[PDB]
């Protein structure tokens, strides 16, 4: 059936900072290494 | 084809699972109770009576199905009345 | 307080601009209300952020990659400098209301709607607060003899 | 991003000593010493 | 010897000054905070 | 030490302001507590970079990008310069009485701003109210005609 | 041998120098040990950044930016160049007499920052207590209409 508008896709960034030692520092982080994915992909889309 | 995916399936549910018991609607209007009772200590012949509230996830659910927005048919349900400026399947969507 | 890397930009293109005319002094007592001496509206805006670009967008000469250059580091004020930065494009006498000059006032306009409800709310909210004081006491006279 | 800044200026509950002493002593490092000539 | 005392800091710790609480409505304070506001209701100079 | 990056743009702006004019040598000089002569200020500023700070905070002109460069390169510093740098912005005597009638005022203002939402929302809403009834006019018109 | 970067700052500086005046090429020449032709001190400042950071000590107007961009690419060169370039200071007779009188009193100073906090903590209270008191009363009329 059509499948495309009952799902989205997969796809998440975010950063996090802190100051410390009056020194700023950032890590950004992307959605595949949170579910410890070694290969980023596109392809996968989650249902709503 | 739609391949399904284990593993992430998983992880998702793993996450899911505390968070569905920390999330519970049973445990939503005994807070919403428990703030009225605190903050009323009047005699409720003045302010205009009574009030009443009413939540329906199973309305909201719909709308979210249908790409459309939850608030937008609640605040058509104070003036019952429609505007005529979107269209017809949105006029549809918006009178069921 | 004001970030040093917009500050070494912003600070000379004003002073350059107090020291080419002083006719900004109504501009600067106006628009911000700040005391009428110089190094007062310069304390302003070294202190506070929504001021400097208050003064940053009085002008055009020279401040606009400055304007840019805080638009850029600080996204807070974007949206408090695009409401403070409204004039009312008084006409066009054609019928084609294009979206060059007109698109910020009907967005406004949709705005107010989308808030409000129907655009014949708005207009009757509008007309209701445009009306007299005493339509209110009549309102109020009405109610206490008791009709409703 | 999702922004802290909110959630970032907050204070800790402050409480006092018995006794008093060792404030300012927070960030200070003095050289090594030597061990003594060998012969 | 002073009544209201014990009553302040006990509607501040449950929340209700004249209606009782129920079994499961029952929430968690620490006790900083009560300790934060002692400091106010009942002032000394000795933290002990 | 002072950085070279910071020292680069400190010490020759201090030189030209000392050349433009030495009366502010022997002022700098009681600020400071050095001796006098340029070159033991100059040692001073190379020296500590809270002396550079207090410098270029003495000299007003020239010395705004060279301050603020350093408090750029040197985050450390800024606490105890704002600690040693302050002076008594001065009071006005009808200040506190003329700030004790406003409090009627914003009352009202705080409980407009929560009920429409936040200030810029109630901002948006007054323009929206001042602005001119034939752009509700237009509006209708577009809405009529098909334009959402 | 010596950075390019390092070396196009440099090198016409000092040729420069030689060109503005010539009684310091016998100088730089006693002061490194090298011959007192120009083609013989230029081709040792561009062979060895040590002998390239003396020379940009000797002369000192022109040299100021060239040498703190040495001192900028060059890490490893400072800690030496700072050991050959050496001269003490003079001191006072009465310097160490002057300051036996003040243990009595930095002793006091400390004691007072020992209960007060950090020395900045003790900064901040006197600039308090030598405050005016139409601010104790701003505080308490803000906390008056309910501003915190």
């Amino acid at each position: 059936w059509p499948w495309h508008e009952a799902s989205t896709e997969f796809a998440y960034e975010d950063a996090y900072s802190v100051t410390i030692r009056n020194k700023r520092y950032t890590a950004e982080v992307k959605e595949f290494e949170l579910l410890g994915l070694g290969q980023r992909r596109e392809r996968v889309r989650i249902l709503k | 084809f739609l391949d399904v995916e284990p593993g992430i399936s998983d992880r998702m549910s793993a996450t899911l699972a505390p968070i569905g018991n920390t999330f519970a609607v049973s445990a939503f209007v005994k807070n919403r109770t428990a703030v009225y009772e605190a903050v009323s200590q009047r005699g409720t012949v003045n302010s205009n009576g009574a009030e009443m509230t009413l939540g329906f996830p199973s309305v909201v659910e719909r709308d979210y199905a249908l790409d459309r927005d939850p608030m937008v048919a609640i605040a058509a349900l104070r003036t019952g009345i429609v505007d005529e400026s979107l269209e017809a399947r949105a006029s549809n969507d918006l009178k069921r | 307080m004001l970030l040093p890397v917009v500050a070494r930009a912003a600070v000379p293109a004003i002073e350059s601009a107090i020291a080419a005319t002083p006719g900004l002094v109504s501009r600067i007592a106006a628009a911000i209300g700040s005391k009428v001496s110089p190094s007062a509206i310069l304390a302003a805006v070294k202190s506070n952020p929504v001021v400097a670009g208050l003064t940053l967008a009085q002008i055009g000469s020279t401040g606009y990659d400055a304007y840019q250059q805080l638009l850029e580091n600080h996204p807070e004020v974007a949206e408090m400098l695009k409401d403070l930065s409204f004039k009312a494009d008084e006409i066009q006498p054609d019928f084609i209301g294009n979206l060059g000059q007109y698109r910020e006032e009907l967005e406004l306009v949709e705005d107010a709607a989308r808030f409000v409800g129907g655009m014949s709310n708005l207009i009757r909210l509008r007309q209701a607060l445009e009306l007299d004081i005493k339509y209110y006491g009549l309102k109020m006279q009405l109610n206490d003899m008791g009709y409703r | 991003p999702t922004s802290m800044k909110a959630l970032d200026h907050t204070s800790i509950a402050s409480v006092a000593p018995l006794e008093r002493g060792s404030v300012d002593t927070d960030d200070r490092n003095s050289a090594p010493r030597r061990g003594a000539n060998f012969s | 010897c002073n009544p209201e005392i014990w009553r302040k800091l006990t509607a501040y710790i449950t929340g209700s000054s004249n209606r009782a609480i129920k079994a499961d409505a029952v929430g968690k304070v620490p006790p900083t905070a009560i300790l934060e506001q002692l400091r106010t209701l009942a002032p000394s100079e000795h933290e002990l």
